[PDB]
């Protein structure tokens, strides 16, 4: 669209929102018994979490706990995929919502 | 960023093996979900065959046969349309062929710890003409497949009539039900092997990221999520320095 426009903080916010969107699409696919659709969206969500983790400046102290959460989020999404566990998806959706809401406030108050 | 950049190269192998195992499990779950439908349709077909064997009302027989023929056509549709990434799973593309191995196609999965041990997997034809009473070899003789069911023949033949009597046609459905159940169970065993691979891959990645494998359970993750969320709020500049390091063309690609 018009991405080169977005600031670095706005780019990260876009990633959090996309991750949530793909998790919600995968939960819906599980309800509709669409395995291929569920798998495609959870891998999309996993790729976002891994991109966030691998773009952490690990000289910054905050990066340790954020990356530990990303590692759990990735592992939990893999388990939810192979187990068709919407409950697990709702769990990871809550974490990403936590990160998304705090991040959106952080770029504002800055 | 360089510390995180090489951590990508360390676990790139584990991530791609994890994606392959996820893909393989979802392929099998796709086949198992379709086989569950075929099994349920076969159960309904058996109900109609039994009802036809106990009906003395032949236009009742024709109406029952119309439903059966539509149901076996549903079975054909499932076997012909079930797909994963464009690969036909249940139409016999991947059936075993011991009579002519040159014509056999295999599904390949990677199994075991480290996901490097390849296995070959076959899936039998699940169409209506491939389910029923099998001969010594893989073949189904005439009038012995689910596609051959015709309960209107019950009006002119005793129940013990060979091939077309009620008892014989009921046997065709029973054998077909078990054939679908056997195919689903064999695919479940493969799924189990891929699950064990995923858990060994995760344990391998957990060891290589010590102090980033730190979160164990739901209680820790819940509590760490709230703690990290409040640290992001309280240290906005540190949060920007820590995470706002994506390049725009990578973001557009991930959001497709």
């Amino acid at each position: 669209n018009s991405v080169n426009t977005a600031t670095p903080g706005e780019l990260t916010l876009m990633l959090y929102n996309g991750c949530l969107k793909f998790i919600r699409l995968a939960a819906q696919a599980i309800e509709n018994d669409d395995m291929e659709r569920k798998n495609e969206n959870l891998i999309k969500a996993q790729n976002i979490i891994q991109e966030l983790n691998f773009t952490l400046n690990r000289n910054i102290e905050l990066s340790a706990s954020m990356g530990a959460m990303y590692d759990y989020m990735y592992r939990r999404l893999v388990q939810a995929n192979i187990k068709n566990d919407t409950g697990m998806l709702a769990e990871v959706e809550g974490y990403v919502t936590d990160f998304r809401d705090a991040w959106k406030q952080a770029i504002q108050s800055e | 960023l360089a510390i995180s950049e090489k951590m990508r190269g360390q676990i790139r192998g584990l991530e791609m093996a994890s994606k392959n195992s996820q893909d393989g499990i979802s392929l099998i779950q796709t086949a198992e979900g379709a086989l569950t439908e075929t099994h349920a349709i076969l159960q309904r077909v058996r109900e109609l065959v039994v009802q036809a064997g106990n009906t003395g009302t032949a236009t009742d027989l024709q109406s029952i046969q119309d439903e059966i023929s539509a149901l076996t056509d549903e079975i054909d549709g499932i076997s012909n349309r079930t797909e994963f990434n464009g690969k036909k799973l249940l139409d016999g593309t991947y059936k075993v062929d011991t009579a002519t191995p040159a014509n056999q196609k295999n599904l390949v999965f990677q199994i075991g710890a480290n996901a490097t041990q390849q296995i070959s997997v076959n899936i039998e034809d699940m169409g209506a003409d491939a389910l029923g009473i099998k001969e010594a070899d893989g073949s189904i003789a005439a009038l012995h497949s689910v596609n051959d069911l015709d309960v209107t023949k019950f009006a002119d033949n005793a129940a013990d009539t060979a091939d077309i009597g009620f008892d014989a046609q009921l046997k065709v459905v029973d054998e077909a039900i078990n054939q679908v159940s056997s195919q689903r169970a064999k695919l479940g065993a493969v799924q189990n092997r891929l699950e064990h691979t995923i858990n060994n891959l995760s344990a391998s990645g957990e060891n290589l990221t010590a102090a980033e494998s730190r979160i164990r359970d739901v209680d820790m993750a819940k509590e760490m999520s709230e703690f990290t969320k409040n640290n992001i709020l309280s240290q906005a500049s540190q949060a920007m320095l820590a995470q706002a390091n994506q390049q725009p063309q990578n973001v557009l690609q991930l959001l497709r």
